[PDB]
């Protein structure tokens, strides 16, 4: 039982991937766990929120060294685990193992990369075929991604999601009404939430990313006042400092992959909310 | 099969050819532009070296199935059938003022909605003229396989691939047969309509002891290749209009362009299938991508 | 069934598409030959393997191992000659690992051969391989020559040395490289007279090769040649070639000379080292290439150690010292790092006074080096300067350097200095840590980076171990307990981690009296994380604790923790109760 | 003053020889460094515009120039230029000097010797791609001009490839050497010498087994297809070596191998194809069922090629039983729309070609 999970976690800690049977068992248990919580998975302070690990497993190891290891540190993750397949399988397995091993201590959200088509395009499926040969691992993790919660509500005062605001939605009850157990299209409130970005130009604007809708500062402000949100946190947009403030310091963007693609050289950051829900940022460089 | 090498007419893809001629202070210049469609945002097109605007022709066909909008295919100076007052001059600023004068000559008084698509150095020209902002009406810019650092790094690969075929081709059908054999152009009709403008009518084997020739000389291009791509990425990101980039590989992107893209500045789509002739290897896919971009940004309306 | 039934299934496996099946059959060939008759294996099985076996690279590697192990199964040394052809083709295969392991197995089975058998079969094999058209066979024969030579007749020995001479003159640079590689061993096998007659011209010719690789391999063989030769003739024969190689245009040759410098010094003797090797080493330190300078740096300390006791100090001060000073301010970071790693061990060699006069300013300059790993390296080996000179003179300069190194912006530098710190505690003394470094330790403990915290905890264990439990009791316990009151939960559980680490070394009574009350107090922490880590702490420290206290206080608290809404704290409390056997 | 002009030519050669290059301190002798640059430019424009300016005394100084400024031991490969402009001027100067019609190979044959060629070749391992391109052009010109040195050049290149494939497996200049060799191949005599066949079998084929096949893959494919065009007989062994060297772990390498076999089949002969279908189609049937979508797409584009269809339809009976199981299994399981359409189109063609 939990002994097998602990051994699997140690194996992954040694940079060694798990087997197909272990992967499918973990996916089944994780689906059972994920079916329980709502789309807007509420989280209590304190917690550490991270940006997009983007499959750099050793960067994730550096992140754990900098902020602690589960279950000592309650971790919240925006998503985008699947990326350029350097070691994406290892990090996805480690996160799902932590989630199944500690349901309360670890909370993980669905990044917009977490889709079957996106996994195939960005080489995560190719990484799966290289590591295991069989495509079964990729299928199991895609099915698990279907169950991943869309958004997070930290202490009821802070909203967290991988992307940004959606024009179709103005209240959290709308997201609660949504169904997350489905493949994310290029449209709909869920895709708008996953791919939206904060923009200086006022009002809802067409996103240059190809999906979602860029929103103005006043959009975020009125959303917060309508829904009583102290702050909005997001990811999927790089910050050279690692953390960016915009829209009258009502939108904060966090990135946790240092030197993304090992060429950008950007610093990574993580945002820890303490017991009193006071945010602070911590920055780190890529591991040697 | 597919043994027919008769060049397809331009009429199917472009409804009209207008050889716009304007006499500048340096002299008369004829542009050999293609106009298609009745109403809708202008799809200005730019082709790379060794190609023609007619190479976009099949692509043009694809997009008329997707979105109804005026289409303008421009042939570059000293490229294709374009008649140029000064063939030797190929400066980037000269190209920018050239395309600006083309836009002024075409309508000038009332600028219709115009979005730009460019391939190889055509994309660089589109970026340069977008920075020049000579066109009063701009909607969006698209380039295909146009990255500054990668172009400076991989000039010789493109030069060798283009030079792979013999310089002298006895017949146009011979060039079309070469294209269908080598696989550089997936569509046979695209090859037929391409070579006709690509070539003109008038590294070495080490031995041991008139046919159609190259319209574009690779020596002068390689001489001036460095100038066109100077600061391409920064000027591309400086563009205020929306952009869309399509590339075969995501890793091929330069550091600056990767940072700008992931930051969410512009959309990218990855199509590994396309190789040397990226825009014409999968014209349907890139055409659908452009149509999706237009309908999302509401620049053009679907059928 | 069939008499050739194992052979039949071998034929089927060869026909079988599955390469893994062939690999399994090759691995099990040991058991197959064990079951099969010895004469049956010799008659057909070995010719079968020699003739029709063309397998994959790792399969052929396993086959080479199995043939190497067939020393016993063939019938002992009597029939090992029949083993030779099967290994012969395996030497010729285009892959490199297969021929390498095949020639290794051939060397192994050479000893089993009797001298009559060795001459009868093994020497013709070496002749065929050396005379083989392809260069790979010659490469394989290069290794065979050494094991072949010692036990054969003198005339055949002359033939073998002539064949080696022919191979060393081969046009293909690969064969020449292999010959240069095996030249040292072949010289070891050869007697001294033939060594002087043949190897020295051969070694000089190989050192004058156009290819840099051949020259650098000749540099390596030079050590063995110098070892074989008497010290008197080293000056006349091998020394000029060594000087010529030391001044080679290629940076790789000088790199190889620098790498093997200490071995060359030991082999050649102290006098020739003083008269000739010292100027070459000075040139190497002042070499244009940075890599050569770094390589020469790495060998500085050992070279100084191997110097003759009487003149070592004068030689180092007069000649080595100025180059050392020059390389201290070298632009390259790697060279400075290597020097700082190696320069110190010269301090015991020169003496305290010489270290103070010249070495000590160099140490002070190296401390202020901008690059971090250089300061890390000079900190690393500090025991030598510690012993040779007073600890106060070094400490007064180190303290500011330690301060900025500890407070480095990069967390990895802080981690490195914390790792290195306990040695500094042992060397400097308890009062030196207490006056200043305690604040550094506290800053590391409260540091936001978790790795810094855990390194600080391990360092704290080492500190209480080295300095006794009473020192930590007077100092460390109050501060670690006070640090628990942090508002942020992470720094709060850092105290629990410190308790877990300290409980083992501190002792039972000190465990009961002070931090047990704090752990019980924090057992009621609002955060689930702190609570289940309190349960984990009680699990870890329970064996040290007295049973009466365990039942009185630990047991009710653990029971309360078991009855909680949080699943993780429930599981950990139950596990701790089971482990401590309370419940 | 043409004689004075040639004497000043020699003097500027000496000046460019001495330590006034960009390698030295740009600030020290800054006017010297600049006049050295301008002197190289003047030399080049002089030897371009003027004619009959090449004399027998000229060759030794320019050769010594090239040796001094270029023949140096390569810097350490710390990777896992400020002096570049001057070096590039030297490269283009030497290139045009070779390109000079007044150049006489017989005169320079004493100045350009086997040692010169060997040092030029060892220069090829430079990290700079521009350096490699210039060296490629220089070696191509030298091989074109000097007939006597050609055998030594070929043998030295063979030695370089042997060391690469068997010992070091780390050479930056493989692609340039390969394209030069292909240029040489195009001129090979119709009856290939046994040396050339040994070069093909023992060198190029083992290049495939090398791990870093990606960097030099197109040039290797070009050389292989050039040999296959030269002789149809050599096709049969090579392809099985291709099968023998096929990777079982790397999908991108599998795509690269597909590419190569696609060109080979484009240039293949039916007599060899009937010999080589069975292992080739066995590997192909493994590839179509390979989970990687890119290898599947490439193997499906194989069916798109007309010549492959023609050759397969020539002998349906042998190929069809091998293709049927993998095709049927891939028919049962498919995920991507493009791969599904491609496999179904392949099924339609296979039904058409035989029933």
């Amino acid at each position: 039982f939990t002994k097998e999970l602990d051994q699997w976690i140690e194996q992954l800690n040694e940079c060694k991937q798990l087997s197909e049977s272990q992967v499918k068992s973990l996916c089944e248990k994780a689906k059972e766990i994920l079916t329980k919580e709502s789309n807007v998975q509420e989280v209590r302070c304190p917690v550490t929120v991270c940006g997009d690990v983007h499959g750099q497993f050793h960067d994730l190891m550096e992140l754990f060294r900098i902020g602690g290891k589960s279950p000592d540190t309650n971790y919240l993750f925006m998503g985008d685990y699947v990326d350029r397949g350097y070691y994406s399988v290892e990090t996805v397995t480690l996160l799902v193992a932590l989630k199944v091993r500690y349901r309360e201590r670890i909370t993980i959200l669905r990044g917009n990369h977490e889709s079957r088509q996106i996994t195939q395009v960005y080489g995560f499926y190719d990484e799966c075929l290289r590591k295991y040969g069989n495509a079964n691992v990729w299928k199991y993790f895609t099915d698990l991604f279907d169950y991943l919660p869309l958004t997070a509500l930290v202490d009821g005062q802070i909203f967290c999601l991988h992307g940004g605001l959606s024009p179709s939605i103005d209240t959290l009850d709308h997201i609660r009404a949504l169904d997350r157990l489905q493949e994310v299209p290029h449209e709909g409130p869920m895709c708008d939430l996953l791919w939206s970005d904060p923009d200086d130009r006022g009002g809802w604007g067409i996103s240059p990313r190809g999906a979602g809708y860029t929103f103005g500062q006043d959009i975020s402000e009125t959303f917060n006042h309508a829904n009583g949100l102290t702050l909005v946190s997001r990811a999927h947009q790089l910050v050279m400092e690692g953390y960016n403030w915009c829209h009258d310091r009502n939108v904060v963007t966090i990135f946790s992959a240092p030197n993304y693609c090992y060429r950008c050289g950007n610093q990574a950051a993580i945002m820890e909310l303490d017991d009193t829900l006071k945010y602070s940022f911590l920055q780190f460089d890529p591991a040697p | 099969r597919k043994r027919d090498f008769s060049p397809v007419p331009w009429s199917q893809y472009f409804e009209s050819m207008e050889d716009v001629e304007v006499e500048n202070e340096t002299g008369k210049d004829t542009f050999r532009v293609y106009k298609s469609g009745s109403e809708g945002p202008v799809l200005l097109l730019l082709h790379g070296g060794g190609h023609s605007a007619l190479s976009w022709a099949v692509f043009t066909a694809a997009i008329i199935s997707r979105v109804q909008c005026r289409i303008v295919a421009l042939d570059l100076r000293s490229h294709g059938e374009t008649k140029v007052k000064n063939p030797e001059d190929l400066s980037a600023e000269t190209m920018a003022k050239d395309v600006g004068n083309v836009v002024e000559a075409m309508y000038g008084d009332l600028p219709p909605p115009i979005m730009l698509i460019g391939h190889a150095m055509g994309g660089a020209i589109a970026v340069h003229t977008a920075s020049s902002n000579l066109v009063p009406s701009l909607l969006g810019l698209c380039m295909i396989d146009v990255v500054e650092g990668t172009a400076m790094d991989a000039l010789n690969s493109m030069q060798n691939f283009l030079r792979g075929r013999p310089k002298t081709f006895k017949s146009l059908e011979n060039a079309i047969e070469w294209s269908v054999k080598s696989g550089q152009i997936r569509n046979l009709e695209s090859a037929r309509v391409s070579m006709v403008g690509q070539v003109k009518q008038c590294v070495e084997g080490i031995i041991e002891e008139h046919p159609y020739t190259w319209r574009i000389e690779l020596a002068k291009t390689e001489k001036y290749w460095d100038g066109w791509f100077r600061g391409l990425s920064n000027l591309f990101l400086s563009c205020p209009i929306p952009k869309l980039l399509l590339l075969a590989g995501v890793d091929r992107l330069d550091k600056d362009l990767t940072i700008g893209q992931m930051q969410g500045k512009f959309q990218m789509q990855v199509l590994p299938q396309c190789g040397h002739a990226v825009h014409e290897d999968a014209p349907d896919k890139v055409a659908e991508a452009v149509a999706t971009f237009l309908i999302r940004h509401r620049f053009a309306e679907p059928i | 069934d069939d008499s050739l039934y194992p052979i039949a299934v071998l034929i089927d496996e060869l026909r079988n598409e599955d390469v893994q099946l062939r690999l399994n059959s090759i691995k099990k060939l040991s058991t197959i030959a064990l079951a099969l008759g010895v004469e049956r294996t010799r008659s057909e099985l070995l010719p079968f393997l020699t003739d029709t076996i063309y397998d994959e690279d790792e399969v052929l590697l396993a086959l080479a191992e199995q043939l190497g192990t067939f020393t016993t199964l063939v019938g002992g040394p009597e029939y090992v000659h029949c083993l030779l052809p099967p290994l012969e083709s395996l030497a010729t295969v285009e892959e490199t690992v297969v021929r390498d392991k095949a020639v290794e197995s051939l060397r192994a089975i050479s000893h089993e051969h009797s001298p009559s058998d060795l001459e009868a079969h093994f020497v013709p094999l070496v002749k065929r391989l050396a005379g083989g058209d392809w260069f790979t066979s010659r490469t394989s024969a290069c290794g065979l020559f050494s094991v072949c030579y010692p036990r054969v007749s003198s005339a055949v020995k002359a033939e073998l040395r002539q064949y080696f001479r022919n191979l060393c003159s081969d046009d293909t640079p690969m064969v020449r490289r292999a010959a240069a590689s095996k030249l040292g061993e072949f010289a070891k096998v050869l007697e001294l007279d033939n060594v002087k007659s043949e190897i020295i011209p051969m070694f000089s010719n190989l050192a004058s090769d156009e290819q840099d690789s051949v020259r650098l391999l000749a540099v390596e063989a030079c050590v063995n040649i110098a070892q074989l030769l008497p010290q008197e003739d080293l000056e006349a024969l091998v020394m000029p070639t060594l000087r010529q190689a030391a001044e080679d245009k290629s940076w790789r040759v000088r790199y190889m000379v620098a790498d093997k410098f200490t071995e060359l010094q030991k082999a050649v003797g102290p006098e020739i080292t003083k008269t000739d090797l010292v100027p070459a080493f000075q040139n190497l330190m002042k070499d244009c290439e940075a890599e050569v300078r770094a390589a020469a740096s790495h060998k500085v300390k050992e070279f100084c150690e191997n110097l003759s006791a009487d003149c070592r100090e004068n030689v180092i001060m007069s000649q080595i010292l100025p180059c050392i000073k020059e390389l201290v301010s070298d632009a390259n970071q790697h060279v400075k790092s290597a020097l700082a790693s190696v320069i110190m061990g010269l301090s015991p060699i020169l003496g305290k006074d010489n270290t103070i006069e010249h070495l000590l300013p160099l140490f002070l300059a190296q401390l202020k080096d901008e690059c971090p790993e250089v300061r890390l390296n000079i900190i690393s080996n500090l025991d030598c300067v510690n012993e040779v000179i007073g600890i106060r003179q070094l400490s007064q300069s180190l303290l500011p350097a330690i301060v900025e190194l500890a407070e480095d912006a990069k967390w990895r530098v802080r981690l490195a200095i914390i790792e290195y710190m306990p040695l500094l505690a042992g060397q400097l003394g308890v009062e030196f840590f207490d006056e200043k470094l305690n604040s550094l330790c506290m800053a590391w403990l409260v540091d936001h980076v978790y790795a810094i915290r855990e390194a600080a905890t391990s360092n704290l264990k080492k500190l209480v171990e080295k300095f006794g439990k009473e020192w930590a009791h007077a100092t460390i316990i109050p501060k670690v307990l006070a640090m628990s009151g942090d508002p942020n939960y992470l720094h709060r559980m850092t105290t629990l981690f410190c308790i877990n680490v300290l409980s083992e070394v501190c002792g039972q009574d000190i465990t009961t009296k002070h931090m047990l009350p704090t752990v019980l107090r924090m057992a009621g922490d609002p955060v689930a994380n702190v609570r289940f880590n309190v349960a984990k702490s009680l699990q870890k420290i329970g064996p040290i604790l007295d049973n009466s206290t365990l039942q009185s206080e630990v047991k009710p608290i653990l029971e309360k923790l078991t009855q909680d809404q949080d699943v993780d704290v429930k599981y950990f409390a139950q596990e701790a109760l089971t482990v401590l056997s309370l419940a | 003053p043409p004689a004075d002009q040639e004497k000043l030519f020699i003097q500027k050669l000496r000046q460019c020889c001495v330590l006034f290059d960009f390698v030295s301190d740009p600030l020290s002798d800054l006017k010297w460094k600049e006049v050295k640059r301008a002197a190289l430019s003047e030399m080049v424009e002089y030897i371009t515009h003027n004619r009959n300016v090449i004399t027998e005394p000229i060759y030794p100084e320019v050769v010594h120039m090239f040796a001094v400024n270029m023949f140096r031991t390569l810097p350490p490969s710390s990777n896992p230029e400020a002096a570049w402009p001057h070096l590039q001027l030297v490269y283009e100067f030497f290139l045009r000097f070779l390109e000079s019609p007044d150049f006489q190979p017989n005169i320079a044959k004493k100045y350009i010797d086997q040692k010169f060629v060997l040092q030029l070749l060892e220069l090829f391992d430079s990290e700079d791609p521009r350096e490699r391109d210039f060296l490629k052009t220089t070696l191509h010109r030298i091989y074109g001009k000097f007939l006597g040195l050609r055998a030594y050049i070929r043998k030295q290149i063979n030695n370089i490839f042997y060391r690469f494939i068997y010992e070091t497996e780390h050479h930056n200049g493989i692609a340039e050497l390969l394209e030069i060799l292909g240029s040489i191949i195009n001129g090979f005599a119709l009856p290939l010498k046994e040396e050339h066949k040994i070069f093909l079998l023992k060198v190029l084929l083992p290049l495939h087994k090398v791990k870093s096949l990606s960097v030099y893959h197109p040039q290797l494919a070009y050389c292989v297809v050039q040999f296959l065009e030269k002789d149809s007989t050599l096709t049969e062994p090579v392809v099985m070596a291709l099968l023998k060297y096929w990777p079982k772990t790397h999908s991108p390498k599998e795509v690269m191998f597909l590419n190569e076999l696609e060109e080979i089949l484009d240039v293949i002969e039916p007599s060899e194809f009937v010999k080589i279908m069975e292992p080739l189609f066995r590997q192909l049937a493994k590839c179509v069922s390979s989970p990687h979508f890119q290898v599947a797409e490439r193997a499906l584009y194989y069916w798109n090629n007309e010549y492959i269809m023609s050759l397969i339809s020539d002998n349906a009976a042998k190929i069809l039983p091998i293709m049927f199981p993998s095709l049927y299994r891939n028919s049962k399981t498919h995920w991507n729309k493009t791969i599904h359409g491609l496999i179904y189109n392949a099924l339609k063609l296979f039904m058409e070609m035989n029933q």
